[PDB]
């Protein structure tokens, strides 16, 4: 067809970023070190 | 050195510190921008009143009792009568603002008790009466004082209950909106940094609350023995990168 | 015209089949995508977001009580709390975990569970969190529950232990449903030395609860949820 | 030590009225307070637990209320079965000490 | 990709299963921070969880009534279901609300499928053979006030004709006015003291009305209509805290008063299994 | 079923040891806590005090001196073990377990009398 919405599904975008959700921090925390010092 | 506990934020003409944080919250981990102009649609060229209004307002404490259920602001609402933020508001059409916002609880190592502070993005409120009735302005749009939830329902007004958010869904599950704790024994602040959250790219300030604040017990204060039973808690907002378009006469809103 | 014979299925409607079909708008131009924050692509990211669990689900009614798991003074040796690991029921199934993997038949994987501990900063506990894999019951005396895999959690000034159960089964996936063949086994916490309050202070402190999955969590064959549910449509 | 205050320590009235305990602590309890009943000659029964919510076999007349130190048992329209003694007790901290008591005597 | 990596014992300063969720961040805690593991792969993308795939399934979003009988003498061809009409939302049907209202923001495009069944439950003799019209009807378009006036034409809005007992099947663009349609508002049409919360056109899809072209015959003839929605090209933003309550009301995040308790509980106490 | 069933010597003399045993059954002494409460006849409930699932104790702030609680878990039997008996001990004791942290499950009762 001539229309965009017209096509099937996009598919998979393989971006899969948790880390906006998970560790929205604006000082870094990494794994293993104290949290707070 | 570096340590994560002790934090200076200035915005404009004012300033927070706090020795006692637990590392703010950048909300989906986007700090505040201005609008560019590949996704503005609104020609007119905004305004942008930088150190009046991007600074800490500081609204008027509450008091966390051993019954309280929780709070709630609405943004911009609750800074709609501060300085010039909350006159620019009036006076344009149109404006978009992130927010730092800071929520302040101090207590003793005795204290303990945990404060959920959470940002809700269109956190659309249920009413008591149930079926499809409608909230009305006044009840969404309380100002400075916000939403008490240990308060007793009206007529026109939100359901206040705290386990169901005010909108049918578990307290439990407000975590996955940005949020910080302010567990009494850990910490004494939260800080939340909030982008411009909508699918406009400016919006009206007025009609529209992007996002609200809520600060929710979760573990009940205890006091140590022969203390006051009650704790106050402070919240303080700063706008960032505060933009305003369509200057106009003044809007009048019900109040 | 080409020749052409038709097979079965010709006619069906499919509700999971993904074709073209023609736009009843042409030459329609949408709305340009503005940069929303936040954007969702995959729910394995936002099951990775710890949600408090309703550990105790002891009332007869919904209340912010249901999450606060209570710690006593002078108690050795004794369970806090226990729980059995059917992540689409019980305390979890209103989780943010559990109620996305109710919309899933299948799932894998490791699960992430933290306590908080909300007392007094001038107060002590050590907890032992044990997970019991399954095949054996559900842990009744402490040292049943240190058998299995478990975690010595000392409480200072870091407030939060982070207990992954991990993955711990021979078939590969697991329903969703509670299953029991699939079950996944149990989750407990029990004194470890005891909980020391200040003077002047007095009663019970509360732990809360966490879920969310490690990112090795996989999930599948997609399902309705019972979770909601209605008699008529709703109108305006 | 916290000490529960009950009030009255007799209630008469007849079947189909509506009375209500009244308990009331030196501390705060945060809703860990039991009701019980005990007839004469007989064991106490757990009625009430968490301050609110109705035990095991217990009807929909007896209806928990309060919080924080004020605590209330309300017994909407009395039934035969409803008269005899009524005890709080908190659950809050060692000693857990009951109430004084309150009478259902027949009017 | 790597689901476990191989380790060992450890005795050590660095440790990952301590932290604050006072900070709001959830750490990403592995289970070799805290076990001995063997290295496994996943051997799994993660497809079936893609937005695009949980929200890109046909779901049925309305179910309407229209009647073929004889028009002379009926008043109100809408009261009398000659035609009907349905302003298109995603929220009547709660299966598909729920699974939307994870998400604050959605921007898709549509794909609808419009199943038509017919039925003759009073003293028919034979096979009608209908065609249904459903017309996609926008905001400001003439809306029908009889099952055969002028306004059925179609000339600019698009219609579909299809036979009862087979199916429709057209995909719609995003419509919606902003970037994404509204799940949620916070707010109102405009500032005023009565005006309606929550339903905001920031969601509006459009609306269908829908009839059966053939004139009447001498039995009556009801036609249920299924509309299943299929959302594709689906950007979704701000995940939400799912629906706990039953729905009361299309728009609203309203639920009923004295409603029936969501969490469980328990047969036993904290300690039960 | 849950019962717990009191022992008593039903007599005992002042300056004399009183020895009651909590013979419980359909539960185990390592898995829930078992409460001693008394009622002198005409009066209120008294909380005597609380053996622990694990064996640790709480009392009577006005009783401690004088009350001491004691188990066993492979009898199934929970003692209450008063010293020094003056007369405002006489009471019907009662037994109870631990249900979501509170007591229920009382038993029948043992009726104690003391006098010379």
């Amino acid at each position: 067809y001539k229309d965009a919405a017209s096509t099937s599904s996009a598919g998979q975008s393989l971006s899969m970023d948790p880390s906006k959700f998970t560790e929205p921090v604006k000082d870094l925390m990494l794994k293993g070190a104290p949290a707070l010092n | 050195g570096y340590s994560d506990r002790v934090q200076q934020i200035t915005l404009g003409n004012s300033t927070i510190t706090t020795q006692e944080a637990a590392n703010a919250v950048v909300c989906y981990a986007e700090w505040p921008e201005y609008l560019p102009d590949v996704d503005a649609s609104d020609v007119n060229k905004t305004s942008k009143p930088d150190t009046s209004v991007c600074r800490f307002y500081t609204l008027d404490s509450k008091t966390w009792t051993t019954g309280s259920k929780g709070w709630c602001w609405k943004l911009p609402d609750a800074l709609k009568d501060m300085g010039v933020f909350g006159q620019n508001m009036f006076f344009h059409s149109l404006g978009r603002s992130g927010y730092t916002v800071h929520v302040q609880c101090n207590a003793t190592k005795f204290h303990s008790g945990c404060l959920l502070v959470v940002v809700i993005p269109e956190h659309q409120l249920a009413s008591h009466e149930g079926g499809n009735v409608s909230v009305k302005y006044t009840f969404t749009h309380p100002g400075e004082r916000g939403i008490d939830l240990s308060s007793a329902n009206e007529v026109g007004g939100p359901v206040k209950d705290v386990i169901y958010n005010m909108n049918g869904t578990l307290l439990g599950n407000l975590l996955i909106f940005p949020h910080q704790f302010i567990n009494l024994r850990t910490n004494n602040t939260a800080t939340i940094v909030i982008p411009y959250i909508n699918s406009v790219p400016i919006d009206s300030m007025t009609r529209h609350n992007n996002v609200s604040l809520m600060v929710i017990p979760i573990a009940p204060l205890t006091v140590p023995t022969g203390a006051t039973p009650s704790l106050p808690i402070t919240v303080t907002i700063a706008p960032m990168c505060t933009e305003f378009s369509g200057i106009r006469s003044k809007s009048i809103v019900p109040q | 015209g080409l020749p052409t014979t038709t097979l079965p299925g010709s006619g069906q409607f499919l509700t999971t089949d993904d074709r073209q079909s023609p736009s009843a708008l042409p030459n329609y131009e949408p709305t340009p995508r503005i940069h929303i924050p936040g954007k969702v692509h995959n729910l394995l990211e936002i099951i990775q977001v710890d949600t408090l669990i309703p550990m105790n689900n002891t009332h007869t009614k919904d209340e912010v009580n249901s999450y606060l798991i209570p710690l006593n003074a002078n108690r050795q040796n004794e369970q806090v709390f226990g729980t059995n690991l059917f992540i689409g029921d019980g305390v979890f199934k209103t989780t943010l975990l559990g109620e996305i993997v109710q919309y899933y038949t299948h799932w894998s994987g490791s699960l992430r569970f933290s306590l908080m501990y909300t007392g007094p900063a001038l107060s002590s506990a050590k907890l032992i969190l044990a997970y019991t894999p399954p095949g054996a019951r559900g842990p009744q005396d402490r040292r049943e529950a240190m058998l299995g895999t478990h975690v010595v959690w000392d409480i200072g000034l870091q407030s939060t232990i982070v207990m992954t159960i991990p993955w711990t089964s021979g078939v590969q996936f697991r329903y969703t449903d509670p299953d029991t063949y699939t079950s996944a086994g149990f989750l407990s916490c029990w004194y470890q030395t005891s909980l020391i309050l200040p003077p002047e202070t007095t009663g019970q402190v509360y732990l809360l609860s966490f879920i969310s999955a490690c990112p090795d969590f996989k999930l599948r064959l997609m399902k309705d949820t019972q979770t909601i549910s209605q008699t008529v449509a709703l109108t305006e | 030590d916290i000490v529960l205050t009950q009030s009255p320590a007799a209630l008469s009235a007849a079947a189909g009225a509506t009375v209500a305990a009244t308990c009331r602590a030196s501390g705060n309890i945060h809703n860990a307070l039991a009701w019980y009943q005990q007839k004469a000659g007989k064991s106490p029964q757990l009625l009430v637990y968490a301050a609110a919510a109705l035990a095991a076999g217990v009807p929909s007349r007896f209806s928990g209320s309060g919080s924080g130190t004020a605590y209330a048992l309300a017994i909407n329209s009395l039934a035969a079965d409803d008269f005899g003694a009524y005890y709080c007790q908190h659950f809050w901290s060692t000693p857990y000490t009951f109430g004084g008591g309150t009478k259902l005597e027949i009017k | 990709t790597v689901a476990s990596i191989s380790s060992g014992p450890k005795h050590t300063q660095k440790v990952p299963i301590l932290t604050a969720n006072e900070t709001g961040a959830t750490m990403p805690v592995l289970p070799s921070d805290s076990i001995e593991t063997r290295t496994t792969y996943m051997h799994f993308n993660g497809s079936e969880t893609d937005v695009e795939c949980f929200l890109g399934r046909a779901a049925c979003v309305h179910v309407t009534e229209i009647q073929n009988k004889d028009a002379t003498g009926i008043d109100n061809h809408r009261e009398a279901k000659l035609f009907n009409d349905w302003k298109i939302n995603l929220s009547s049907l709660v299966q598909l609300r729920k699974k939307l209202e994870l998400f604050t923001y959605v921007r898709f495009d549509s794909e609808y499928t419009i199943l038509a069944t017919a039925s003759q439950p009073d003293s028919a003799n034979y096979s009608s053979n209908l065609v249904v019209q459903a017309m996609y009807v926008p905001p400001g378009a003439p809306n029908p006030k009889e099952w055969d006036d002028y306004t059925w034409q179609s000339a600019s809005n698009p219609s579909v004709f299809f036979k009862v007992g087979d199916t429709s099947r057209f995909s719609v663009p995003y419509v919606g006015l902003a970037s994404a349609y509204n799940c949620f508002y916070d707010g109102y049409s405009h500032d005023d003291a009565e005006t309606q919360y929550g339903i905001t056109v920031l969601n509006h899809m459009g609306s269908m009305a829908f009839r059966i072209v053939n004139e009447h015959d001498e039995h009556k003839t009801l036609v249920k209509i299924r509309v299943y929605h299929r959302a594709k090209h689906v950007e979704a933003w701000i995940p939400r805290a799912p629906r706990a309550l039953p729905y009361t009301s299309i728009g609203r995040t309203n639920y009923p008063k004295n409603t029936e308790p969501v969490i469980k509980k328990r047969k036993g106490d904290i300690k039960s299994y | 079923a849950v019962q717990l069933a009191e022992s008593g010597p039903a007599l005992v003399a002042p300056s004399q040891a009183l020895s009651i045993t909590c013979t419980v059954a359909g539960f185990s002494l390592t898995a829930y806590g078992v409460a001693w409460v008394r009622q002198p006849p005409g009066a209120g409930l008294e909380w005597l005090g609380a053996i622990w699932a694990a064996g640790a104790t709480d009392y009577n702030a006005a009783l401690k001196s004088r009350a001491s609680i004691a188990k066993d878990n492979s009898k199934s039997q929970v003692f209450l073990a008063m010293a020094s008996l003056a007369t405002a001990d006489t009471a019907a004791y009662y037994c109870a377990r631990e249900w979501d942290a509170y007591g229920d499950y009382w038993g029948q009762g043992t009726t104690v009398t003391v006098s010379a």
